[PDB]
């Protein structure tokens, strides 16, 4: 999978 | 978002992330950039968080769609392109955003790599759903910016950057999910996980934990694909 | 909605609910009720888990923003006041398609207790909100619709029926958060608990299920109060 | 609580 990136 | 202020708009994506407001937090990070000035490293953040949660929902969405629509009136069909369309808009508008002006203005690696991973992750979404004329040319747009954001990141920032380990992490699954070449998404991905370890030794101990948690993902991809 | 077919809204409403696009889950719903026939059992449910869905983030947002502008520029007030009209503007689109017009076209108990209900929930959710020359209004609103709702209950459905049962629920939940009540919510649920239960050795094995999941529920709310 | 009332 890929880097989430869904929290700052 | 032309009347209220680059700061306001900053504070109140903010505050839609806390609220799980994403799309309104896009759209406040959307004003934010059409103000015209560079962005920080932690608005780029923000940017980016924002765009990456729309576009998650309406792409597991999309999954959700395609998978009845290949399992099976017009209905179905027809509701997975509308969401499809949408899901190509978010992506047109962030590409919108990169090209129009944050990419040419972005002269330090730090902010410039950062812009052509997003341009390589967003061109990667269009090209999950494209079927057609265009299918092999977006593949490509996506191939040429995660390429530049690994040339300009190997020249300029040590292996354990964690910008630098997002990169390699997402263009290694863009070579195994998208380009049909898994043998060079285990490469990229075993390589830079094997330069990151040598350099961990040079880090602080806040470093550390940040560059881990993501060779931890190049793991565990290296571990599903081998 | 007007050029879709009834019964693609219906279908697409069901689609929605399985990608989580709640949104476009009650956009489809408000446009079957729009249609102006009556709802069966299964699309009121459609339409009542969109509007739950859709209003449940809102107001999951709105005590977010809330709880930090009661801790502390404009900012955090606009943005809750931004997210407090669109969740108003969804509780009175909710309520203009009860009024206008399902209640007045439900004639079996099943589906005017349905739509009672709804409307106590959503005046209750608007009343969450309200602070000023309505707050009073709103408050007595919810009231009205549950009270009526719960009149034609008792008379025309057993005290295990899933309805009745939420119902009464949302009810007890009223009185102890909007109403200042906190004696009349417990002896709701306890007395609403308790002739469940001696109904219960009239119930299949299935209805059976249905009606303990809810009497469950009213059981974790006398634990908390008492 | 209130009832879910989140999934059909
Ligand atoms: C694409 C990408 C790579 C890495 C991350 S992170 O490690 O979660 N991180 C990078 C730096 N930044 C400030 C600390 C926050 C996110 C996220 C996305
Ligand atoms: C308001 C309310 C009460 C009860 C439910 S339920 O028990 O989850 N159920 C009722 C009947 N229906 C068909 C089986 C589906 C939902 C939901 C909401
Ligand atoms: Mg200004
Ligand atoms: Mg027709």
């Amino acid at each position: 999978g890929s880097i989430p990136g869904r929290r700052s | 978002m032309g009347s209220m202020e680059r700061a306001s708009l900053i504070q109140k994506a903010k505050l839609a992330e806390q609220a799980e407001r994403y799309e309104d937090m896009a759209a406040f990070m959307k004003g934010a950039v059409e103000k015209g000035e560079e962005l920080s490293c932690e608005e780029r953040n923000l940017l980016s968080v924002a765009y990456k949660n729309v576009v998650g929902g309406q792409r597991a969405a999309w999954r959700v769609l395609s998978s009845i629509e290949q399992k099976s009136g017009p209905e179905v069909r027809e509701y997975r392109e509308k969401v499809e369309t949408e899901l190509q808009g978010v992506c047109d508008t962030v590409l919108g955003l990169l090209d129009s002006h944050l990419i040419k203005e972005a002269g330090d690696a730090e902010s410039r790599v950062f812009y052509l991973k997003m341009k390589g992750d967003y061109y990667r979404y269009l090209a999950e759903v494209a079927t057609g004329d265009d299918k092999k040319r977006i593949i490509d747009s996506a191939r040429s910016a995660y390429q530049e954001a690994m040339d300009i990141s190997k020249k300029e920032m040590p292996p354990t950057n964690p910008i630098r380990l997002g990169l390699a992490l997402n263009f290694s699954v863009f070579h195994y999910e998208i380009a049909n070449s898994p043998e060079e998404a285990i490469s990229l991905a075993k390589t830079t996980f094997d330069e990151a370890m040598a350099d961990l030794h040079t880090l602080s101990e806040d470093s550390y934990k940040d560059s881990t948690l993501i060779m931890q993902l190049l793991r565990d991809n290296l571990t599903l694909w081998t």
